[PDB]
């Protein structure tokens, strides 16, 4: 079939690329999968907080 | 051989096509990818996290840089005094520079969406108050006072246990992106104006210091967009780097 | 189909010669859409004390005049309730039900062409040689209610011929045939909403192509009115009041 | 429980109430049987101009006609087929002695308003939104094919436009680049639309800025950034100066259009990029004249 | 690699050629289309919407533009005078060079089809009047008397109420189309003429003007077409625009 | 599958084009629809008329 | 490197090298460098007869 | 104090409108964001000097050496991608030689 | 990109190859075809007559 | 251009000699009595 050595192999993430040689990391960019996780950064609470809460109680 | 025909185009070399190239070394195999917290995966994530905005940003002395990330409000007169002002433009250059957000903005030509700034109060616990923070949306002139600010936009905070206020600037625009806007022309996508009013006073006992200090943070919401990558205005360097 | 009535808000224009009613692109005026939108703010929509005629000023038709024309959402900027809300708001959008009306007798004569054109930059002379990169006066590109008087017509003051000027919602006031015309026309412009005070959607022209004449002895007084009312009027983006 | 004007109001309305439909129409239309019609009542050839709508008077009663099965295509008539054609819209110098573009790079302000072949096509309609073939023809000022490489770079508004031929903005650490030798074929390149409006406008009837409009600042009439998408920088790569003279002549070819609200089609001649001043003692008639209007 | 052979017409650039190009700018997405009012599909959308059609090409003093839009009728002596003439051409030199058909006309090699023309009567109620608008397929010279030109296409038109009249120029052609009509060999693909003569006389009462105008607006039939895009006789430039 | 931005997305009109990239704007100008609106021009009037009735009654 | 251009009869044809014809904002033209193999186009049956 | 960024909406701060963003988060995505190609080497071969006028010449591959490039990937701590290198060659004028 | 060779022949202008060309008027449609009395087929008629 | 403010309506002279302007019912109270100079002008009607 083909080789699967692209640096995105094995990742919770969809891509649709095109290639012509045996080896994978060859392959274009393509589009990829539009997933976000602003909580991580954003929000990394352990008790999460409603909005309409005072955040200390 | 089977009949082709090359067409404009042939042999240039564009930064930005993504084709497929020769691999190099046939049939390697990368290193096995071991979980990594904190994977980013769209730039939106971080235009969301709050980072300090310089509000004051007035200070340009060696040892009075760090002062620009807060400031100072005090007892008044009790006239509705004027505290701070500043544009809402993220990609324009004044405040927004300082923020994760305007930093982000430089890489890309247009913009969308409501922006928050959150202003969060250190004095002490004894001292009181209550702001009014307004944001004019375009073509109002800088409020002269507070009663011409008060008719935008505002949000009226009281100081407590909650140390914070978000003053929410919503997407009031008449396009739907913005280009960044810069003194002329483009003042055309201006965002509009920001400006802290004393609604009574900063109020405190015997024993308590008469100035204290506000942080102001700010980040993007979850409609803000990005759209046509650019270079940042800026490139840090000024002789070949060794 | 001579007769008419336009009833809108607390005003009524009536008329007993008429020539139909023009509806710009085949299109009557409506709201904006919830995903042509982008302002998040909730609009304004006053309705009534917005949506009515207002009379703008007579112009007075001579054998020899040129023509005249009106910027449009300018026109009103400084007029009842319609332009305090232009004022305070940032964001304005609506259509217009515009009546141009002039009257004469069966035996006076002369035809006015009275038509629509979106985005109507004015051009100069540029200093009569064209060497000259001079630009229109804030007083010309946007006359207010008093509208402006042209200097080439035949050019429409733009490089551009009034001859094709018919390829634009209009409608012609034949004396012998009618005394108004009547176009509605939709809000256009590439924007959802926009400011009505940087920002003329189009502009009103009404043109003698045939001119005006009689014979001495019958009024020659002849007046040209406008009246025009907004229609689905919606703003946002509210602030202080501002003039410009 | 609620007011009835409220209840009845139709304020709030999103759709637009279209009068009219746009119907199949391939080919032109045919033209039927007609005979001879001695009747009152009836008068098609009578129309009243006032109203403002053309003639809908028809061939058949006006004459007899045959009948006839009109297969003429109407497909070269559609916006793409009409735009869709490549044509001149800036030019580039880049010489080796002068006072213009002379340090081996040049900024072209993208704007195609500089030629009136391609900017009088487009100035027929008040609204257009397209994507675009952009392809660059470079040479000599002879016409010779030298063998040079330069560099094309579309600076967006906001980003850095090169200062020199060695400046550091050259990088295009983001900003799209194409690297070219006048030896390889003319680069050619697709852009979308990029404007932060729906559509572009030929015309802008406003001002980009609020405030006091006064005669200094008259230059920013008709002036929308919406139309302002950036900047097309060029270089010779390199650190010292080019054997040859330069030009660069860009043509751009629509792909993909709509357009909006026609317009009368330009009358005098052009003068300036950003407005449609004319020369007002050089006002000439929309077409040719005669001696008489009884004679040919 | 895959043999392959290239063909003459290798590397050229053909403006009008249609094919891919690389994009500049990878995931843009353009901003949403509103709805506008008024979008065109179709140029022939705009060949029928009648434009003032300037038989009156006379005049070219500065002062005395506006009036070529314009042609005059008159108490006469009644011997079926003649009042106006013109060719019938489309992309031709003279008054068609003031309407919009004519002017895209002057895009296309090529077209076909039935035109209309519609004279709009301004003069005062109480004038009355019937003229005899005819046409005269090609070969005709022009008619020297109104005995000549009513053996032609034509309508006998009465003024009243409905101020206007329509002269349809019906599509008599040998050809399937016509190239542009000019001076010389290419008269082959001339149209005709057109002629206003009087059918009776202008008739007024005293007070009313001796005097009215008549406004001749053109358009085409439903049946018209044009083919082969070529570029307008002229170029509204002299020098570089600055 | 591919991005969907070229300018005539959502458009009222079918297009037939060819395209190598990811991008759909880099697609071909293509052949088109051929639908007309004469009417939107050259008869906007609110309440028709037909060509046997005398327009002014 | 050289210019073909197509003026349709009607077309504005060149008077000189830096004619303002030579912008084919509509006319179909090809530019080619005489070191490029022959330029090769194809034409439809452009007469108005049949 | 808590670390976490608001979580006030514009529906909460003031009376809101129904709008459907259709805007696309394509374009930050990071291979948009990366996939462009920048400098990142320079190598000279002169005829005569100091600098590797023998002939030849051994860059160290570190994408470090210019500004533009680097700001944008020093934006993450660490980072895993496959790459394409391009090498434009020519003389210091710029022109195109048989070499 | 896709992996080509060209062969000897590249570039060559063979006066009767029958390939494709690149077309100068895009949606061109040509005048309809009305009926010709006489129409050839092929030039055999001719040698014949 | 105030008088037009209000409620109004254009007349235009033809065959139909007459127009009719109604002053419609635009009170505060549910009845007007008599108005007359003075106090009592919190009855007035309006302006014609
Ligand atoms: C090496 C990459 C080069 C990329 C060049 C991209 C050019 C994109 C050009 C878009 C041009 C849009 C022009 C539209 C409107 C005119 O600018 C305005 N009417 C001028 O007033
Ligand atoms: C003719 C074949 C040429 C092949 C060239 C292959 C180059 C492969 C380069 C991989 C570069 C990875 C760079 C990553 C990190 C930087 O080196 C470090 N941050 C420097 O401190
Ligand atoms: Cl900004
Ligand atoms: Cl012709
Ligand atoms: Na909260
Ligand atoms: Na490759
Ligand atoms: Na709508
Ligand atoms: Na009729
Ligand atoms: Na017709
Ligand atoms: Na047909
Ligand atoms: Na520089
Ligand atoms: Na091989
Ligand atoms: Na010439
Ligand atoms: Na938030
Ligand atoms: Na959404
Ligand atoms: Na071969």
């Amino acid at each position: 079939h083909e080789n699967s050595n692209s640096a995105t192999e094995g990742s919770t993430i969809n891509y649709t690329t095109i290639n012509y040689y045996k080896d994978s990391y060859a392959a274009t960019a393509g589009k990829q999968s539009l997933k976000q996780d602003p909580d991580k950064f954003a929000n990394p609470v352990k008790d999460i907080f409603t909005e309409m809460a005072a955040p200390l109680k | 051989g089977f009949p082709t025909e090359p067409k404009p185009g042939t042999n240039q070399f564009l930064t930005t096509d993504d084709g497929v190239s020769a691999p190099i070394l046939p049939n390697f195999h990368p290193t096995p990818c071991i979980h990594i917290p904190g994977e980013v995966r769209n730039l939106l994530e971080l235009c969301q996290v709050e980072t300090i905005l310089e509000v004051n940003n007035v200070p340009t002395n060696a040892t009075s840089l760090m002062e620009r990330l807060r400031f100072p409000v005090s007892a008044q007169a009790g006239k509705g005094e004027l505290c701070a002002v500043f544009r809402a433009d993220p990609g324009r250059d004044g405040p927004w520079q300082s923020t994760m957000l305007g930093q982000l903005c430089g890489y890309y030509t247009q913009w969308s969406g409501s922006l928050e700034v959150t202003f969060m109060f250190t004095g002490s616990f004894m001292a009181t108050g209550k702001m009014l923070i307004a944001y004019t949306p375009p073509g109002g002139p800088l409020p002269k006072d507070r009663a011409t600010a008060m008719l935008g936009t505002h949000v009226i905070w009281d100081f407590g246990l909650q140390s914070s206020v978000t003053l929410v600037i919503p997407w009031i625009s008449n396009t739907h992106y913005r280009a960044h806007a810069r003194d002329g022309v483009f003042d055309y996508y201006t965002t509009g104006l920001v400006s802290i009013w004393y609604q009574t006073n900063y109020v405190v006992p015997i024993g308590a210091p008469n100035t204290a200090y506000i942080i102001a943070l700010a980040a993007a919401q979850k409609n803000f967009t990005m759209k046509l990558c650019k270079d940042t205005s800026h490139i840090l360097q000024t002789a070949s780097i060794q | 189909d001579r007769v008419a009535q336009l009833t809108i808000g607390n005003s009524t224009i009536t008329t007993q010669e008429a020539a139909n009613i023009i509806v710009g692109y085949g299109e009557w005026p409506s709201y904006c859409s919830d995903d042509d939108a982008t302002a998040v703010d909730k609009p304004t929509r006053p309705d009534v004390s917005v949506n009515r005629f207002y009379t703008l000023d007579t112009k007075l038709w001579e054998k020899s005049s040129k023509g005249w024309y009106w910027k449009f959402p300018d026109v009103l900027t400084e007029t009842g309730v319609f332009g305090q809300n232009a004022q305070f708001h940032y964001l304005y959008r609506s259509g217009f039900c515009i009546h141009v009306q002039c009257n004469a007798s069966k035996f006076h004569q002369g035809a006015l062409l009275v038509a629509i054109l979106p985005e109507y930059v004015i051009g100069t002379v540029a200093g009569g040689t064209g060497t000259e990169d001079s630009h229109p006066p804030y007083k010309q590109t946007q006359p207010g209610a008093d509208g402006f008087e042209l200097q080439h017509p035949y050019v429409l003051d733009a490089g551009i011929p009034i001859s094709q000027l018919t390829v634009c919602p209009h409608q012609w006031i034949n004396l012998r045939t009618n005394n108004c015309a009547t176009i509605i026309v939709p809000y256009m412009n590439t924007l959802p909403f926009d400011s009505a005070l940087n920002h003329c959607n189009f502009g009103l022209l009404v043109v003698p192509i045939s001119p005006l004449d009689f014979d001495q002895g019958a009024t020659p007084v002849i007046p040209i009115t406008i009246t025009l009312a907004p229609m689905c009027s919606e703003f946002a983006g509210l602030r202080q009041a501002v003039t410009q | 429980d609620r007011v009835a004007d409220v209840i009845e109001s139709s304020i709030g309305d999103s759709v637009s109430r279209a009068l009219t439909q746009a119907l199949p129409a391939p080919t032109g239309q045919n033209t039927q049987v007609s005979s001879h019609r001695l009747d009152t009542g009836e008068v098609p050839a009578l129309q009243a101009a006032e109203i403002g709508a053309s003639s809908n008077t028809s061939d058949e009663s006006m004459i007899e006609t045959r009948c006839v099965l009109n297969s003429h295509s109407t497909a070269e008539t559609t916006l793409d087929s009409f735009f869709s054609r490549a044509g001149l819209v800036g030019e580039i110098d880049l010489p080796l002695e002068g006072t213009t573009n002379p340090n081996g790079y040049a900024n072209w302000d993208i704007d195609i308003t500089g030629y009136a072949q391609m900017r009088r096509k487009v100035e027929l309609f008040t609204y257009m939104r397209f994507d675009a073939e952009f392809t660059f023809v470079a040479c000599t000022p002879t016409g010779q094919v030298v063998p040079q490489l330069l560099q094309y770079m579309f600076v967006p508004p906001g980003a850095p436009k090169p200062e020199s031929r060695e400046s550091l903005a050259w990088q295009t650490a983001t900003n799209p680049s194409v690297f070219v030798k006048l030896t390889d074929p003319p680069a050619q390149v697709s852009v979308p639309f990029m404007s932060p409006a729906s559509a572009y406008q030929w015309f802008y009837d406003g001002y980009p800025t609020f405030g006091e409009h006064k005669q200094e600042k008259d230059l920013e009439y008709g002036a929308c950034p919406n139309n302002m998408m950036g900047t097309f920088s060029v270089r010779n790569v390199g650190s010292s100066k080019s054997k040859y003279p330069l030009v660069v002549r860009i043509y751009m070819r629509m792909k993909h259009v709509r357009a909006w609200i026609p317009r009368p089609m330009r009358n005098q001649n052009y003068l300036f990029k950003a407005n449609p001043n004319y020369a007002g003692n050089s006002i000439k008639p929309t077409g040719t004249s005669r001696t008489a209007i009884t004679t040919l």
